[PDB]
RNA sequence: GGUGACCACGGGUGACGGGGAAUCAGGGUUCGAUUCCGGAGAGGGAGCCUGAGAAACGGCUACCACAUCCAAGGAAGGCAGCAGGCGCGCAAAUUACCCACUCCCGACCCGGGGAGGUAGUGACGAAAAAUAACAAUACAGGACUCUUUCGAGGCCCUGUAAUUGGAAUGAGUCCACUUUAAAUCCUUCCGCGAGGAUCCAUUGGAGGGCAAGUCUGGUGCCAGCAGCCGCGGUAAUUCCAGCUCCAAU
């Protein structure tokens, strides 16, 4: 009822295949807004479905009257799975990555030099 | 020379006392209100030949 | 009088240069001696082992026994008397116990009475006399 | 190497002649007269003014009609009128010198809470401001010692989201209400 | 032949060089190993390959100086990368998470980066800033007005108390959201969360310099105090204590 999502600084990024602007969320005593609602309420806004809108940034400031941030819009999900970084697609269940976890990589890859070129042993791995 | 027996003669035999308890003293900025108030605006009576802020009667 | 001239920037500099090896407060600081002499090797405090407890007799006008500690510093193996400040605290310190000895405030002068004692004890077995003589932290065991 | 900031510098100076009496007996008035947090908070304003006065005095040594004086001067004067100290276009510099602490105190938020009725006793003000009761313009202000721009004097007002102002009676009245509904009723 | 008291040459440095710092009426004085620039060294020297580009140390060759495994024939050693430990020491952080930011190398949009960022530790230090406010009482007072004063009307006040009283809030805790990479932290907020006996401010002082008691206990040239001046020998404004106050807080 009381949210009123007003945008600033819209740019038609021909060359990243996008529309991109500062989201300015008003909100009264009710607390923040989640990025799901904001996507669906920004979807009917520009009429592009919620699917193709990626939002980060969002920083509230005293009183809880207002919260700024950055959201943006590709002209197809096909491009979004291309121009967009991983974290923003992985933010909602569309693209995840391996959990090897950094020191498993390092401990492995500092072996496989010890072994020569016998693939079998490099596949031996950790 | 000298006898080191007498180290801590005095704290030794001074009879200890309780530290009491009344008022959790007001602090911070209210302290400073209480301060000014109690020696500027309030009492400021007919002078009695200088003060004695911690002196006796 | 002074030299006063206009191409006299040296006779002046070199005048005001040497007429500092007649200052006292710089010939401590810039000569060498100090760093070489003070058991505290230019260092604010220092740690050392209590090798015995010694009463010192105060300078005539004020009679009393001062209650100090012969220390041997770790870094040098240089010995020391340090007056254990505040009443009945010598009672705390036992022999062979590791103390953090700091200065007196006169930086080299012996303080007031305590004839020829530059140093004062602070800590004792990682405690601090201030905590002991207040009864906050007990003696370790 | 790292990113990060530094450039941290003090906001104040402590006095030399460390307890004159006369100096204490001034600096106390100031604390009561206007309900100040502490003593330092004076020598904040004391240090800030001494900047200005030395900035001004820096200019009074220059010849007139010289690009700096005219520029830095206006800029400096404007900055004072802007916060409501020099008035009407008093704006010609020498005057800056004749100016005392009382002023950058009178234009702290705290003072301009009861100066505009709002509070009810000077310490309410400092409480009320901390308590996130009062707002300026639209931001809810937490800070007593926010020097108020002269423009933004008429927009100090009881917050939209606070008990006096409206909405959600605070938890004390909510609990002693629920004692009447739940406990009594 | 060249240099020299316009101080060479010799010695020293708690000396990597600048850019700056804190101090500061003007002038200096000391510090700058300190993230920016410039130099050097990877235990120490020398020589080396290789390389455009190195005399390259996350190469090697000895030697010297160090040090590991051993089947005793031999073999592998370089934290002044990041973490960590030991020793030294007055004196200094986690075997943390990550390429998401800035950038770099590659054959390269795609990997990697202890370069770097993010957490943790962290009174090195700087900013802001709670530790209560207010009404009515009970009073304790003091400028109008009223009273010769004693008294009273009261616009003014302020002290303590009763807390009489409810109002307001945060420290916490914790639904929820954001954040971010995932958090965390911050900002947002539902829900709980202040009557002191609590949700509890300390460190030095209280002769003077120097703001603050010839208040009260005890010791009696002892203990002890005291940066200097000094106090202590039987009423200590000075020691150890109690209560009160002061400065910053
Ligand atoms: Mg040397
Ligand atoms: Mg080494
Ligand atoms: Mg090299
Ligand atoms: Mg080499
Ligand atoms: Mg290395
Ligand atoms: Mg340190
Ligand atoms: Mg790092
Ligand atoms: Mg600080
Ligand atoms: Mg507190
Ligand atoms: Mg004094």
């Amino acid at each position: 009822d009381t949210v009123t999502i007003r945008t600033r600084k819209f740019m038609t990024n021909r060359l990243l295949q996008r529309k991109q602007m500062v989201i300015d969320v008003l909100h009264p005593g009710k607390a923040t807004v989640p990025k799901t609602e904001i996507r669906e309420k920004l979807a009917k806004m520009y009429k592009t479905t919620p699917d193709v809108i990626f939002v980060f940034g969002f920083r509230t400031h005293f009183g809880g009257g207002k919260t700024t941030g950055f959201g943006m819009i590709y002209d197809s999900l096909d491009y979004a799975k291309k121009n967009e970084p991983k974290h923003r697609l992985a933010r909602h269940g569309l693209y995840e990555k391996k959990k090897t976890s950094r020191k498993q990589r390092k401990e492995r890859k500092n072996r496989m030099k010890k072994v020569r070129g016998t693939a079998k042993a490099n596949v031996g791995a950790g | 020379h000298g006898s080191l027996a007498r180290a801590g003669k005095v704290r030794g035999q001074t009879p200890k006392v309780a530290k009491q308890e009344k008022k959790k003293k007001k602090t911070g900025r209210a302290k400073r209100r209480m301060q000014y108030n109690r020696r500027f605006v309030n009492v400021v009576p007919t002078f009695g030949k200088k003060k004695g802020p911690n002196a006796n009667s | 009088g002074k030299c006063r001239g206009l191409r006299t920037a040296r006779k002046l500099r070199s005048h005001r240069r040497d007429h500092k090896w007649h200052d006292k407060q710089y010939k401590k600081a810039h000569l060498g001696t100090a760093l070489k002499a003070n058991p505290f090797g230019g260092a604010s405090h220092a740690k050392g082992i209590v090798l015995e407890k010694v009463g010192v007799e105060a300078k005539q006008p004020n009679s009393a026994i001062r209650k100090c500690v012969r220390v041997q510093l770790i870094k040098n193996g240089k010995k020391i008397t340090a007056f254990v400040p505040n009443d009945g605290c010598l009672n705390f310190i036992e022999e062979n116990d590791e103390v953090l000895v700091a200065g007196f405030g006169r930086k080299g002068h012996a303080v007031g009475d305590i004839p020829g004692v530059r140093f004062k004890v602070v800590k004792v077995a990682n405690v601090s006399l201030l905590a002991l003589y207040k009864g906050k932290k007990e003696r370790p065991r | 190497p790292v990113a990060r900031s530094w450039v941290c510098r003090k906001t104040y100076v402590t006095p030399r002649r460390p307890f004159e009496k006369s100096r204490l007996d001034q600096e106390l008035k100031l604390i009561g007269e206007y309900g100040l947090r502490n003593k330092r908070e004076v020598w904040r304003v004391k240090f800030t003014l001494a900047k200005i006065r030395k900035a001004a005095r820096e200019l009074l040594t220059l010849d007139e009609k010289d690009p700096r004086r005219l520029f830095e001067g206006n800029a400096l004067l404007r900055r004072l009128v802007r916060i409501g100290v020099l008035d009407e276009g008093k704006m010609k510099l020498d005057y800056i010198l004749g100016l005392k602490i009382e002023d950058f105190l009178e234009r702290r938020l705290q003072t301009q809470v009861f100066k505009l009725g709002l509070a009810k006793s000077i310490h309410h003000a400092r409480v009320l401001i901390r308590q996130r009761h009062i707002r300026v313009r639209k931001q809810v202000v937490n800070i007593p010692s926010f020097i108020v721009r002269l423009d933004s004097q008429k927009h100090i007002d009881f917050s939209l989201r606070s008990p006096y102002g409206g909405g959600r009676p605070g938890r004390v009245k909510r609990k002693n209400a629920k004692k009447g509904q739940g406990g009594a009723g």
